[PDB]
């Protein structure tokens, strides 16, 4: 009801309803150590909270105080915790506390708390019907938001609500091509639903990447992506992948491709294939014009790529 | 010569946006924008650079930090013992000592923070949780004292930690919460650090941990999540503890890490497609010493014996540019306010990026003025290799006390 912005905001300590209860100073003894300067009005939130917690008073004021405590520190997990055995003694409705969770999670999305409120209100509800949406309006102004990512996978799998979501990817995937949060939902859906190892799949896929790829060549997503639903299988069971890369060495070339090219050959060379000691040649090379001339910030990895190499295909 | 970032070859390693605009590409422009800024600062002003960490204004933030903090800290209310830990921690680095007066401070401000059941909260009356109880044991560990070894309740602990595990290895971040790659690590932690594990305490906990290795090569938060950059770690030092550092693809997951090294600013992404932060300077880059000892415990024979697998010249140089307040404390890249935070991180990462050790090969790279060297970092705990010995030699003289 009295909003901590609010001009008429009042300290609790001048308040009557409060009258009652004496505040609980903070116990930081004789000679404090990282003390935080706080305003008065945390302080005095603050104060009384630690007066409800340490009585465990479970009154509908406890409750509206939990709000302020929450607004001024969101991280506080021990008043989330109060929060929670408020709700649940008071019977308070849970819509309206669904209610005032999307609002404070729009307000501070990069909170765990407030997820982790949120998904307990779903679990008690057991009601995932609002989610969706509300992920997708945190989604629409911060895309990448990992708590948002979390909660939208756990709705989906706990709920099984599957059926619409790679549509989603590809709406985001169009939105921006480069969000490695929409590519790896992309893998979380395929990989919960049809499959990989699958191959008709593996294949609209393995495609789909090529023409990302194609239009952004210097996307590392799309070549992680790309790179990551064959790499379990071997990328040497695929020979026209070589091939159709070697086509654009020349146009659309790319550290990510040369760095792709080297996987290929350390899997061909692993599995005995043509060339053992011919292919281990290609691949040193690119190692070292990605260490010294495409990718030096990786020239550890590199000289080491090309010399694990030499450790196991010498002789 | 002498810079890396500095070089004319350098102007390559800017950002191809293959003429197609998207919020990621734009937004990396702007910093790839701000970063050019700060390396060609030397140039446009015509002076020679010199890269020098400044130590004493450093000194004067974290001592005073130590004491009192502004009202910016009221979020951090919940997190006191992580402040602790932080400063505590950046000020071994920065080699300067603990008056035997602030050691027992911390010490009695930790027992306050100590719950009854087992645990450090938040702060004061603050209920338990894990990741202050991480940064609790830490900070007991850095001071080093007997007095602050004597604080933590191993019994309680261990029976706090149980109340956390799971049925499938994971752990709960605290009671009535839920579980994240990050909590085995405050476990596991803790847990060797004090000597408490039990045969069944981390039992399930690695696969749970394998399960959180992604497509991508690295961990992410739970099953499922895209790969990140402090999760990552908190997997691996978590496996590296219990020895199971076996159960994830750890090729796809060095491969992982090691791309994460942005090619332009020189410093660590915590995610593909996102920016760089000076805290990954230590959260992803402390995953190779933690990879060293793996692939070297697993015979790789062509491991270096001079240099971690990122490049650590450059990871300095974004440190000492990028993110170092000219008024004392570190930020997480430029334009950005000091914090505590970042003040550990990005000198715990400095720290890594200068020393390369392995069982008998000790090597440094310094860059710029030699006073710039920092304490080394014990890249699983981050606290001083040497409060690990003197903390787990200790708890050995105690035997693991079970509930
Ligand atoms: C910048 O306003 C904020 C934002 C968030 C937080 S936080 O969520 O409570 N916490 C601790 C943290 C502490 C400080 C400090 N002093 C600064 C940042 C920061 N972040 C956020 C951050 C760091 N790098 C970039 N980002 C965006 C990490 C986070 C989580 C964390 C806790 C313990 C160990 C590792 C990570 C606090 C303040
Ligand atoms: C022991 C313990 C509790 C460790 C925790 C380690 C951890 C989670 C580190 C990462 C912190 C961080 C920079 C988060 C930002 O997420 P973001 O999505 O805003 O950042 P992004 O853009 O870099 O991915
Ligand atoms: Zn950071």
């Amino acid at each position: 009801f009295l909003s901590l912005d609010s001009p008429t905001y009042v300290l609790y300590r001048d308040r009557a309803e409060w009258a009652d209860i004496d505040p609980v100073p903070q116990n930081d003894g004789p000679s404090p150590v990282v003390q935080i300067i706080y305003s008065e009005k945390f302080r005095d939130v603050y104060d009384y909270f630690r007066a409800v917690l340490q009585r465990d008073e479970r009154s509908e004021r406890a409750f509206k105080l939990t709000r302020d405590a929450i607004e001024l520190n969101a991280a506080n997990y021990t008043v989330w915790h109060f929060r929670r055995v408020l709700l649940r003694s008071l019977q308070k409705d849970l819509q309206e506390e669904m209610n005032y969770i999307i609002a404070i999670i729009e307000e501070q999305p990069k909170n765990y708390q407030v997820w982790h409120h949120r998904r307990v209100l779903v679990e008690w509800l057991k009601d995932p019907s609002q989610e969706l949406e509300f992920i997708a309006d945190i989604l629409n102004q911060d895309a990448k938001n990992y708590h948002a990512w979390q909660h939208r996978q756990w709705v989906i799998q706990e709920f099984r609500l599957w059926d619409n979501e790679l549509q989603y990817v590809d709406q985001l995937l169009k939105e921006d091509v480069r969000n490695n949060s929409v590519w790896n939902q992309r893998h979380f859906v395929i990989s919960n639903t049809t499959g990989y190892s699958d191959r008709a799949v593996l294949e609209r896929e393995v495609q789909y990447t090529l023409e990302m790829i194609k239009l952004v060549p210097h996307n590392e997503s799309a070549w992680n992506y790309l790179k990551g639903i064959l790499q379990d299988r071997g990328l040497s069971r695929y020979p026209n992948l070589l091939n159709q890369l070697l086509d654009l060495q020349p146009s659309h070339s790319s550290p990510y491709l040369i760095a792709f090219l080297v996987d290929i050959y350390e899997d061909m060379l692993e599995n005995q294939c043509d060339n053992k000691e011919d292919i281990l040649n290609k691949a040193l090379e690119l190692c070292e014009i990605l260490a010294k001339e495409k990718d030096t910030i990786r020239k550890e990895y590199w000289r080491y790529i090309g010399r694990s190499l030499q450790s196991k295909h010498s002789r | 010569e002498p810079l890396y970032s500095l070089r004319p070859e350098h102007a390559r390693e800017r950002l191809q946006d293959d003429s197609v605009e998207t919020v990621t590409s734009i937004e990396q422009a702007k910093v790839e924008e701000k970063i050019q800024e700060v390396f060609s600062s030397y140039k446009f002003n015509h002076l020679v650079p010199r890269l020098v960490l400044q130590r004493e204004k450093h000194f004067h933030y974290l001592k005073r930090g130590l004491r009192q903090l502004t009202d910016a800290y009221e979020c951090l209310d919940a997190s006191r013992p992580w402040l602790c830990y932080w400063i505590l921690h950046s000020l071994e680095l920065l080699d300067e000592p603990i008056p035997q007066i602030v050691a027992t401070d911390v010490c009695q401000f930790l027992e306050l923070c100590q719950s009854p059941d087992g645990g450090f909260g938040g702060g004061p009356g603050q209920y338990p949780h894990l990741a202050p109880t991480y940064a609790a044991v830490n900070a007991l560990c850095i001071i080093g004292t007997e007095e602050a070894y004597n604080v933590i309740n191993r019994e309680k602990l261990l029976q706090y930690l149980y109340s956390l595990k799971q049925p499938d290895g994971s752990f709960l971040m605290h009671v009535g919460g839920e579980v994240d790659v990050r909590s085995a690590y405050c476990a596991a932690s803790v847990a060797s650090l004090t000597n408490i594990i039990t045969p069944d305490l981390f039992e399930g906990t690695a696969e749970w941990i394998a399960r959180c290795q992604n497509w991508e090569g690295g961990i992410g938060g739970v099953p499922g999540m895209e790969a990140h950059g402090g999760y990552t770690f908190c997997g691996l030092a978590a496996l590296v503890i219990l020895k199971k550092e076996r159960s994830l693809n750890l090729k796809s997951l060095l491969q992982w890490v090691t791309s994460r090294q942005m090619r332009f600013e020189g410093g660590f992404q915590g995610r593909c497609n996102k920016l760089v932060d000076g805290c990954y300077s230590f959260w992803q880059a402390g995953l190779l010493p933690l990879l060293h000892r793996a692939l070297h415990a697993q015979g790789d024979p062509a491991l270096s014996m001079s240099h971690w697998m990122f490049h650590q010249q450059a990871l300095q140089e974004y440190i000492l540019m990028c993110c170092q307040c000219p008024a004392g404390g570190l930020l997480d890249k430029p334009g950005k306010s000091r914090d505590f935070y970042h003040t550990c991180y990005c000198l715990s990462g400095l720290s890594i990026a200068q020393h390369f050790g392995s069982g008998a090969m000790l090597h440094d790279v310094v860059m710029g003025v030699p006073e710039n060297v920092l304490q080394p970092t014990h890249p699983v705990y981050n606290i001083g290799p040497d409060k690990v010995i003197q903390a787990t030699t200790h708890f050995l003289q105690k035997p693991v006390p079970g509930f």
